[PDB]
């Protein structure tokens, strides 16, 4: 009468009345996210929705990442600035979504007798950020759980040394 | 780190099931036969709270410890001496860094030699002279068209082609690609 | 006494290290109850729980499109090979991608991949695969025709056959050797890297850390 | 490096020496009374004959002026042997 795909979650379902199997699937559901260039930047913003079939969400673009409104196709490729998923980024021209640009693109010249030998360096200093420590905390039991209540520790106390 | 402590503090508003989030309401209006039964799902939620805190912080402490270590390591190589390995302070070829103080970690500055203005030639990989395959001691060949020249692989200094900067090996036949030229020996100008 | 060797071997190994993860997302409102508004009313009065949970999710959602930031993003350009391929007699066709393929991955690529609902949601990487071999296929032209000289700066064009050789000068071996066994050295690559494809080809349990992390 | 579904592959390209040989080695020679050290690799002899070649590879080359340094005496190094270094200028010079 019916059938599970796995882990005990029916995924097809059988009706008796007309005898055809049909198959069974949770409807459109997911995290809803915006784009946005920044508040000082612009005040325009793009809505994106995550693994939906664009036709029942509500300019709409539909990507691998779901459709996201507000924002227009751009066949050119340009640096990505907002990093929305499956390749494609968001930026300000309106705003844009365009795919993903990996990089210039540049065919060395390459001979079995050909050396490229630098004439002239530069010396430049690169800053490098690492934490090495964060703030030193401690948490007292009696006072936080309960708080001067010695009836209330009295019961905390039954639970042993946690 | 400041959010996490703030975020404890609001679970002392949830009532964890409870009908007050404040203790003395508690010991208050509810009969003590009964009122431990409020107070035992409220020290539950607390104490689950309290213990979230702590694992998130001991996860954060080994990331941290483990980027303090890589922050030791980058200051035992690349501060107290020189980093030969490439690319691990700063991109080029790293020569040293200095150190500097911040609020909860370090910053360095990698001191890098980046080349620059390069130019293309044609060359070979040995010469040949007198039936002898000669090699460079350091450096490659190098040729503005028709003079021969050797200089170090990170910067152009030509050199006319000698003797002392380079060692034979083999013949004219075992190399591929090998050029004809002639190699200038100090010792006949000296001996004429 | 003193052992020296008058010969050597050029074996390629191969070096298997996980660098990101499905980037999972988990939701609380519709998971822990379900479309339902009145068990949802018990569920937020816990305070901020599942709050945090999906920043918490969520942090570690992002650092995995980071994680394969640094790993494979670290050349400033993408570089292609050259249309003609003569690398001293080195064999590269293995590792360099194909027309044939999708038009970015390699035949040892190819090979690797191929070897390998309600409450819940799956976030898709922010690099496709597709494109991750475009900058292995720039770091793989690097090395080859730029050899090491683009990891610092500008790439400096440095043909194959010496390149090697300032290599074995770095590990102590005169690069004489190497211009008097270059027919032989090639010989051995070639046999390597296809000695190589073949380990992983039929069967190969070898896999490890890259197979094995799915599973958990 | 290789593309991988979650992770990446490497092709170490490694140079692993094979067909080691077995020979007598002094740390020095001693030469009319001055003791020569290799610039680079270590000495080695084919039984009678001694050689300098470098510590990878098994490139005999004649003891010459030019691939050693010579400092200190004959008797403050222990296990030296005695034995001539060749110098070119001599040749030319004759
Ligand atoms: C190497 O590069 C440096 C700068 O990167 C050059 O120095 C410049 O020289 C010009 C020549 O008149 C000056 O106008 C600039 O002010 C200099 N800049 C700096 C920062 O010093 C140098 O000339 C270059 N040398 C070669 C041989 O190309
Ligand atoms: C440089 O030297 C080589 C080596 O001798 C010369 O090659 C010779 O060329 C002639 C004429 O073709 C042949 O008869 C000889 O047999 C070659 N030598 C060998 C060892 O095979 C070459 O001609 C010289 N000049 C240049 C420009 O390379
Ligand atoms: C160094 O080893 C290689 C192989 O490890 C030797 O190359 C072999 O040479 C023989 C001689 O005829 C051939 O039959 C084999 O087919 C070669 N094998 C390969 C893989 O090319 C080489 O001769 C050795 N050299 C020395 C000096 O011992
Ligand atoms: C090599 O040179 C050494 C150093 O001169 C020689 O040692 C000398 O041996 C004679 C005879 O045994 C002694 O009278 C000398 O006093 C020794 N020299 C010193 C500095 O003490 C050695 O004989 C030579 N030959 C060999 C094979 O080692
Ligand atoms: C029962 O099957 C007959 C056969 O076609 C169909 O006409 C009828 O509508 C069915 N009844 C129900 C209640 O499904
Ligand atoms: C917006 O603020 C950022 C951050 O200070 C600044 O870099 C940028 O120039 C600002 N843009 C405008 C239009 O004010
Ligand atoms: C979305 O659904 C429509 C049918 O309503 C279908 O034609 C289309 O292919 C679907 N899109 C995707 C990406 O599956
Ligand atoms: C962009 O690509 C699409 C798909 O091939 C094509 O239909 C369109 O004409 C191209 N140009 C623009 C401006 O969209
Ligand atoms: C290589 O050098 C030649 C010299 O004539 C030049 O014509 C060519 O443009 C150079 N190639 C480069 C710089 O890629
Ligand atoms: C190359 O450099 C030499 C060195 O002085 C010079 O004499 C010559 O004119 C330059 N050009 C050519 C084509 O050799
Ligand atoms: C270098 O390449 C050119 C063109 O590919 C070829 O004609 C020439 O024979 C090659 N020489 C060597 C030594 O590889
Ligand atoms: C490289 O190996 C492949 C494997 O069959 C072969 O088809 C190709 O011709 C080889 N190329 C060279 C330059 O040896
Ligand atoms: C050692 O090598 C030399 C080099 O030619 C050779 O003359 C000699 O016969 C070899 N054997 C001995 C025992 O010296
Ligand atoms: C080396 O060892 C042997 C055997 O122990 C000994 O006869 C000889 O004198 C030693 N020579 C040196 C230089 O240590």
């Amino acid at each position: 009468q019916f059938g599970r795909d796995i882990a005990d979650t029916t995924d097809a379902v059988r009706d008796p009345q007309t005898l055809e199997i049909l198959d069974i699937t949770p409807c459109s559901f997911g995290g809803v996210s915006v784009i946005t260039p920044g508040t000082n930047t612009s005040n325009q913003v793009a809505v994106l929705y995550q693994d939906v079939n664009c036709t029942e969400v509500p300019n709409v673009f539909q990507t691998r990442a779901g459709c996201l409104i507000g924002a227009e196709h751009v066949n050119n490729s340009y640096e990505c600035d907002i990093p929305i998923g499956a390749g494609i980024c968001a930026s300000y021209q309106s705003i844009i979504a365009y795919t993903m640009s990996l990089g210039a693109e540049n065919s060395v010249a390459y001979s079995n007798n050909s050396i490229a030998i630098p004439t002239n360096f530069t010396i430049s200093v690169t800053t490098e950020i690492l934490p090495v420590s964060m703030t030193k905390t401690s948490v007292d039991c009696t006072m936080y759980i309960c708080g001067d209540s010695t009836e209330c520790s009295n019961l905390l106390l039954q639970y042993g040394s946690f | 780190n400041a959010q996490a402590l703030n975020t404890l503090v609001k679970q002392l508003s949830s009532n964890f099931g409870a009908i007050s989030s404040v203790l003395n309401d508690i010991l208050s209006r509810l009969d003590p036969p009964e009122a431990e039964v409020q107070i035992d799902r409220l020290i539950t939620g607390r104490l689950q709270s309290l213990q979230t805190y702590v694992t998130q912080q001991l996860i954060r402490a080994a990331e941290i410890r483990a980027s303090a270590n890589l922050a030791a390591t980058k200051m035992s190589e690349c501060v107290l001496g020189q980093s030969k390995r490439v690319d691990f302070c700063g991109k080029g070829y790293h020569l040293m860094s200095f150190p500097q103080s911040a609020p909860h970690g370090v910053v360095f500055l990698h001191v890098t030699y980046v080349p620059a203005q390069e130019k293309n030639f044609t060359t070979a990989p040995a010469i040949c002279h007198d039936g002898k395959a000669h090699f460079p001691r350091e450096g490659v060949f190098v040729s503005n068209g028709t003079h021969w020249f050797v200089t170090q692989r990170n910067f152009y200094e030509p050199q006319i082609i000698t003797t002392d900067n380079t060692f034979v090996s083999g013949n004219c036949d075992v190399v591929i690609g090998i050029v004809n030229n002639t190699v200038y020996d100090p010792l006949q100008p000296e001996l004429d | 006494s003193i052992a020296i060797p008058t010969n050597f071997t050029i074996s390629v190994t191969t070096e298997i290290l996980p660098v990101s993860m499905t980037k999972t997302s988990v939701d609380c409102t519709m998971y822990i109850c379900g479309d339902s508004t009145e068990c949802s009313n018990l569920l937020l009065q816990y305070g901020s729980f599942c709050t945090q949970l999906n920043r918490a999710l969520t942090g570690i959602a992002v650092e995995q499109d980071k994680n394969t930031q640094e790993v494979f993003a670290q050349v400033k350009q993408i570089y292609k090979t050259p249309p003609i391929k003569d690398f001293g007699g080195f064999n590269f066709s293995q590792i360099l991608p194909d027309p044939s393929k999708p038009s970015k991955r390699s035949f040892i690529e190819d090979l690797l991949f191929n070897k390998v609902f309600n409450g819940l949601t799956v976030l898709p990487p922010l690099l496709t695969d597709e494109m991750i071999a475009q900058y292995t296929s720039a770091l793989l032209a690097g090395t080859i025709t730029s050899g090491w000289t683009f990891g610092a700066g500008a790439a400096l064009q440095i043909p194959f056959a010496m390149q090697m050789a300032y290599r074995f000068n770095g590990i102590g071996v005169t690069q004489n050797v190497l211009y008097e066994n270059q027919k032989l050295i090639a010989n051995q690559f070639n046999s390597a890297i296809g000695k190589i494809q073949d380990s992983l080809s039929s069967t190969a349990s070898a896999l490890g850390k890259l197979q094995d992390v799915v599973n958990q």
